[PDB]
């Protein structure tokens, strides 16, 4: 009978550090969306600075 | 004794199911973990590819001036 | 420092110039230098906590954008603007994510697109609880992400969709999506685990059934028995297949009593559970 | 009934072995992503700080240009005992693997606004030189 | 290369030139490669173990940064100065973090403003020890993460104004918390496991509260005997409110004593059933 | 607004200017132009979920693109052109890919030569059906792996190669691969939960040996019967190497069958197992 | 499209023009074109599975680049040698590495350079076999990882450091770090459960200590039986306590006999178990 309440909170341990996990799941679901997003829009207006940049070559070269 | 047997048998099936909440994050989480493993495949590639598009910004500038 | 003020900077300058002002060049630089201004205003109307007033203000300066030439930082605007509306007292929101779709579709960014298109269904189900238009959001976001080789975000998706999908009544076009979204989940072995409870729904749900078209989704199941996990779905499933087959309102529901032991029925379920305990109670009294 | 209080319980203890041995499966398939999700952002460092180092090139040049049953079954137990205590082993070390990786996408998320707000500055000093 | 002779050219370049220095140009031109230098003084100062010249030089390198027009960056600086004065021996670590916010804040970063406003009132709590002044951080905190639709943020902030507006004896206020934080949490089927402990702590809440605030939210919880994890939040509580509606501080104290097994205690509710546990005895004898 | 006007405006200028038209320099520009009509078309087409034609138009893009003197970019298009065949109806997806890896090749952009790699051999597997190339390429992909010393991912490719290997009559080259893949599996604490299934799997693959190098490699394995996890390994193992020994198609057929219980077989297992059983009945009868 | 051929046209021309050749401007782009060309050689090499020149090849690049005026880039080259020396058959995988950090430290960038400062230590002992060495590393490491307030990876190193620190000789050394990474895990509950072994591994680490230097870090330990996890921690250390203060190398060898029932012992435990047997008996015949 002993082993078995032994491995009850045992078992239940694992399950309150799960709970933590799941919430560092949720940090990494902040940070990659909005992230991702920004970055993503980031080469938009980096591409678009690579071709104004290609009439100041062809003006200044 | 039966209230030994007994009360073994109520707490092993909450000992199992208390496994069973526990598997079900292993679960969701797992799914997760592949879930937003795909953002990671962009971040990766958004990056690099950042860097690229600013390397020809800043090469191009430079060269505007000389 | 003055959001007042500021919309009103925004204002003698956001306008095609002409005579003396036009000079020699002009346009979309004085058009930006508004926007800019108004995501000030918006920005203390925020610090303020007037919200509706910082979102109206977005509004503002999203669609002077528009009138510059730059739908990208445009859309994100119109989705600063729904943040905005959306933790304020207006209803708003939902218009100005519509305003933010329309052109990350228009652009191409479908990826993004569907990752506010859930967000869309999400609110005008949550918010306007307008099921019928937050379910064809959910699928055609699922199409996009599908597309976009995320099968996973696809999926979760079309959970979304058969959930909802059941609950409008549609049962058939629900069981179709879990057979599909079970089919194509086993490619996964990451994911075979949790199959179960699909082919449970699309066994579950009945659109007025009346032989064994469930019979035949757990008949199709591959159950383990020293597979353990299976014990949340075809074990109890086929104990409900004979008590409803058998007019019995009684073998069922105390099948509901005993399953909801060794597994916590959820709002869904229970929902559905008593949808199916009355199709027997009508059958054993006509 | 202890006929069928134990054995039950024997398959029940059976149920949880497997539980967890298939979710410690995918424990590790976790881990394994985090590693490599690990260095997919250790490169991905290295592109905030090339795009930051970077910029402030362009923008200098940019402004220039401007101005026996209960024995085996007790046996299980010592079992799921010694891989419950287990699970926790990973399930800190994925703590710490998320908490490394998060701390890292701060940095990230920060410099990629200055860096962004940065590359717009230059593109709107691009369109000012033409001429 | 070395630390003070970088401070000293810094010097002698951050000053707006006049007369013959100024000649024909300057400016901003200057003052940015002082700050450059600073900086590169404190890279090696952060070396040399010396800290409190690491994080001064990072300040002299920031605020010399605003003297040229670039709060973004320069905020930035000003987190490299706190990280330095936190892990460092001077104060200082307090107002380099407000400085930064003030910053982050005008500029329309919220996104950072909450993420920094957290780490703030973490040092406030653990270091100055001035919870009232942390709560409001973490408060405003949360309210801005709401804002970004970061609900799971939102919800660690709340969680820790709550858990020490609690230990402040503001026990309704927290409650308040934990019911939003908890209605907040059961849209998401992954947060349905956790939003048990929201309860639990609300239950346990007591603003000396005569009726039944904890019989009525004991009862607005959902749970059926099936539950495990459940057995760890009002099955308890249930045997907690009878101990008390009874003046027994032996059944609640005894009832602590088995709990104490199944499921350990961590410091917050060890002060709190504490606290309860005093309402009875100060109650009994008496 | 149409992608079939687009179509043909991007052919209307992705020709060499000439004579007054052209005057000195060329039209590198016109050649992009052209590439960002075709991407705005293919945009559409996207849209209109046409995939069929985004796809082909992306390929226009791409081409043209190389036509300049872009390789990066160009790959790119290369992958939305792959992205939008795979996700679309026609083939092409296995050309487009082919096509971008040369680039990333060529260029020295491995670690993402292998990200898609290895979506080339799930293709090739899933899709082809061609296990001979798509071994290959897993295998090839897995080397860039562990030379980007991402073994977390040089090991998911090899898991692969092995697994495949085996059902292709491969017994010998597969424990081999299950042998490196497990000596590069212990040196990580986090990973020796899993090497045990390693060391099954390479026990149980046999090319037809008449010696024990199963009975060595399931020594070779450290084990400690006071184990918990190492019962779902050798164990078994060591029981049917006896049922091997001893000719008899009935202890193994036996012990595959409780086996079964503690842990239900997979397609893997399950398909060499009886391969492995027929070994023993061919061994009879002739 | 040769190697040899590249490698040649790269040094004609990464040479300081001057005089005629130097023309108008100076030559910032030649040294530029010969790192491309390195490269693009060192890129073939690899594919040649010819790692060796690969690497060296990479080198070359590298330094290259340094003479230009790109730390960030060249380091990352740096970081692209060791990885094939690493990968390859030769040595210098350490050099490259160590070159790389110099760098990223030089530059201020230690988050970085911790991140490659434990990859060496990780090399210097698994390979070079050289603890001596590595423990400097990882502690050093360890320290940029604590100056990043990132506790986190911090610990990961420490435990690294104090691990081996034990295996060597450097008991006392080592029950330091555990005690500061022990103190330094009770302020985050999220660590709760470790802390348990870190505990475990001081109490056992003993630098000849006679007296109950161990018996007080368990009673300085915070068990209670209620909590279960501590079983596997001071339950077994306060046995082999009564064994080492009775000079008896059978109670002591009995103990950890049974205890590698109830939890499995890794080869660190192993070897410093082994060690304290060795100091009762060291004592008994003393």
């Amino acid at each position: 009978n002993r082993r078995l309440q032994q491995t009850q909170a045992q078992v239940d341990e694992v399950v309150d550090i799960m709970r933590v996990n799941v919430d560092k799941v949720l940090e990494r679901d902040q940070k990659l969306s909005e992230l991702d997003d920004r970055a993503d829009a980031l080469q938009a207006g980096a591409s678009q600075f690579e071709t104004s940049a290609a009439k100041l070559k062809r003006k200044y070269w | 004794a039966l209230s030994e047997i007994e009360t073994r048998h109520s707490e092993i099936i909450k000992l199992e199911n208390s496994i069973r909440e526990l598997h079900d994050m292993f679960m969701d989480m797992a799914m997760l973990v592949e879930s937003q493993g795909e953002m990671i495949d962009r971040i990766e590639y958004n990056v690099e590819h950042a860097v690229d598009y600013v390397e020809r910004a800043v090469s191009d500038t430079k060269k505007a001036v000389k | 420092a003055e959001a007042m003020a500021l919309l009103a900077e925004a204002e003698r300058k956001v306008k095609n110039s002409q005579s003396f002002f036009s000079g020699l060049f002009g346009g979309s630089s004085k058009i930006e230098e508004a926007c800019e201004i108004y995501a000030r205003a918006a920005n203390m109307f925020k610090m303020a906590k007037n919200w509706s007033a910082a979102g109206n203000a977005f509004c503002q300066a999203a669609q002077l954008h528009l009138q510059l030439q730059s739908k990208h930082d445009a859309a994100t605007c119109f989705v600063d603007a729904g943040n905005a509306f959306k933790k304020a007292d207006p209803q708003e929101a939902i218009n100005c994510l519509m305003r933010a779709i329309e052109i990350y579709t228009d652009m191409g960014r479908f990826t993004i697109a569907a990752k506010h298109h859930i967000s869309i269904a999400e609110i005008y189900e949550t918010e306007l609880v307008d099921v019928e238009k937050a379910i064809a959001h959910y699928e055609q976001s699922a199409d996009y992400y599908k597309g976009e080789e995320s099968n996973s975000s696809a999926n979760k998706c079309l959970l979304k969709v058969a959930g909802y999908a059941a609950q409008l009544e549609q049962y058939q076009k629900a069981i179709d999506i879990y057979e599909q979204v079970g089919t194509s989940a086993m490619d996964s072995p990451l994911l075979k685990y949790s199959a179960k409870d699909y082919f449970f729904k699309a066994a579950l749900c009945h659109f007025c059934i009346d032989m064994l078209n469930a019979k035949l989704a757990v008949q199709k199941y591959e159950e383990l028995f020293p597979a353990f996990s299976d014990s949340r779905e075809c074990k109890l499933m086929k104990k409900l297949l004979e008590a409803h087959e058998e007019q019995n309102v009684d073998s069922y529901t105390e099948s509901v009593k005993e399953y909801d032991s060794i597994s916590r029925l959820d709002q869904w379920l229970t929902t559905m559970l008593l949808r199916i305990k009355k199709t027997i109670q009508g059958d054993e009294e006509d | 009934r202890a006929d069928q209080l134990a054995d039950e319980s024997l398959e029940s203890t059976r149920r949880m072995l497997q539980l967890v041995e298939e979710s410690k499966d995918a424990g590790i398939r976790t881990l394994v992503m985090l590693d490599e999700q690990g260095e997919q952002l250790d490169r991905v460092e290295e592109g905030m700080n090339h795009i930051n180092q970077d910029m402030k090139e362009a923008e200098k040049n940019l402004k220039d240009l401007g101005k026996a049953r209960e024995n085996e079954m007790d046996e299980n137990l010592e079992q799921v005992s010694g891989i419950i205590g287990n699970l926790r082993h990973m399930a800190l070390d994925m703590g710490n693997e998320i908490d490394t990786q998060n701390r890292q996408i701060d940095r990230i998320m920060e410099k990629a606004d200055s860096n962004k707000t940065r590359i717009d500055e230059a593109n709107q000093r691009a369109t000012k030189m033409l001429g």
